């Protein structure tokens, strides 16, 4: 079995503005098999509501999904996306940073 | 500009008990059209975006009853496949599939392909002439050998060349107002201060359609690819896409640096620069 | 539309 581990990007639909309703969005790809679990984090804890897109894969066999969910950025709230996969030893958490 | 319509599948062995997990899914060039997934409740081929809407109940009938076929073919398959490769019946394996055709500017046919895995490798795909087989190990041999005489290259060449871009006109047609519309991105620039010597310079590129973008550096007029980081392009989840390409600088220099941004919905030169 | 009937069994 060939195994590639996931790449990881956390980001907004929309610019990021603090008070303002918006979509946040957790992007993996790259990966194999198809099995992942992703979550979304607020200040730590899992958001519940979390919806993901159908999956898909790239002209390398490798597999991609959109996981997202609606939220409204605030100065003091802290955003994650995390992802295990059979390739990661243990769970992988990439920050929301406005700026990338 | 030039379109394409492609449809992906994904079959995933559930070796303990039932038939696999089944997912397919159909694009006209960046936008998914249709979706179907075996453990939903319908079991029905369903529409994912607004203008395949107008389709009639023919219409859902006959895909339903295609991508049923092929989930069938996909079941049989990873038996076969677990047997060719003298695999045992406690792991679970993966099959993929994805063909489609791509057209030019004029809408007419291109090229065609037909391509297969198995466990994330390659295993069996349609040359491009559309005409023979590509197999790259013994058992795709097999398959190969199998698709030869049952005349397999034959239906699929006259589906890819006439049938797929059919079909892909009519879309294109019956979804113009978004199909196409091409949305230019829209771009800036930040700057970010490591230290007392360095800077990052990131040029953005949002909301654009179709995710076909290049994102380019110069110095003094000159490419520069040393010190750049360029994200994969990304979706926003709206339909449109993202993409921004970074370039560390000495603070202070940020002037002679120039980002280049090149899109279909962008009929001339787009330059960014930190003036500010 | 999608190729039909339906695909070769390998």
């Amino acid at each position: 079995m060939i195994q590639r581990t996931p790449k990881i990007q956390v980001y907004s639909r929309h610019p990021a503005e603090n008070g303002k309703s918006n979509f946040l969005n957790c992007y993996v790809s790259g990966f194999h098999p198809s099995d992942i679990e992703v979550d979304l984090l607020k200040n730590g804890e899992r958001i519940e509501k979390v919806e993901h897109s159908d999956l898909s894969f790239s002209k390398d066999w490798s597999f991609y999904l959109l996981y997202y969910t609606e939220f409204t950025p605030t100065e003091k709230d802290e955003y994650a996306c995390r992802v295990n996969h059979v390739t990661l030893s243990q769970p992988k958490i990439v920050k929301w940073d406005r700026d990338m | 500009g030039s379109h394409s319509m492609r449809y992906f599948f994904t079959s995933v062995s559930r070796p303990g008990r039932g038939e696999p997990r089944f997912i397919a899914v159909g694009y006209v060039d960046d936008t998914q059209f249709v979706r179907f997934d075996s453990d939903a409740a319908s079991q029905r081929m369903e529409p994912r975006a607004p203008w395949i809407e107008q389709e009639g109940p023919e219409y859902w009938d006959g895909e339903t009853r295609k991508v049923k076929a092929h989930s069938q073919t996909h079941r049989v398959d990873l038996g076969t496949l677990r047997g060719y490769y003298n695999q045992s019946e406690a792991g679970s394996h993966t099959v993929q599939r994805m063909y489609g055709c791509d057209v030019g500017s004029d809408w007419r046919f291109l090229r065609g392909y037909h391509q297969y895995a198995y466990d994330g490798k390659d295993y069996i795909a349609l040359k491009e002439d559309l005409r023979s087989w590509t197999a790259a190990d013994m058992a795709a041999q097999t398959t190969k050998h199998k698709w030869e005489a049952a005349h397999v290259a034959e239906q699929l060449r006259a589906y890819l060349e006439g049938t797929c871009v059919e079909w892909l006109r009519r879309y294109l047609e019956n979804g113009k107002e978004t199909l196409q519309r091409t949305d230019a991105p829209k771009t800036h620039m930040t700057h970010h201060a490591v230290s007392d010597h360095e800077a990052t310079l990131r040029c953005w590129a949002l909301s654009f359609y179709p995710a076909e973008i290049t994102l380019t550096w110069q110095r003094d007029g000159e490419d520069q690819t040393q010190d750049t980081e360029l994200v994969e392009t990304r979706p926003a989840g709206d339909g449109t896409f993202q993409k921004w390409a970074a370039v560390v600088v000495p603070s202070g220099q940020e002037q002679r640096y120039t980002c280049h941004v090149q899109h279909e919905g962008l009929p001339k030169p787009l330059t960014l620069r930190w003036e500010p | 539309a999608q190729w039909g009937p339906d695909p070769a069994a390998a």
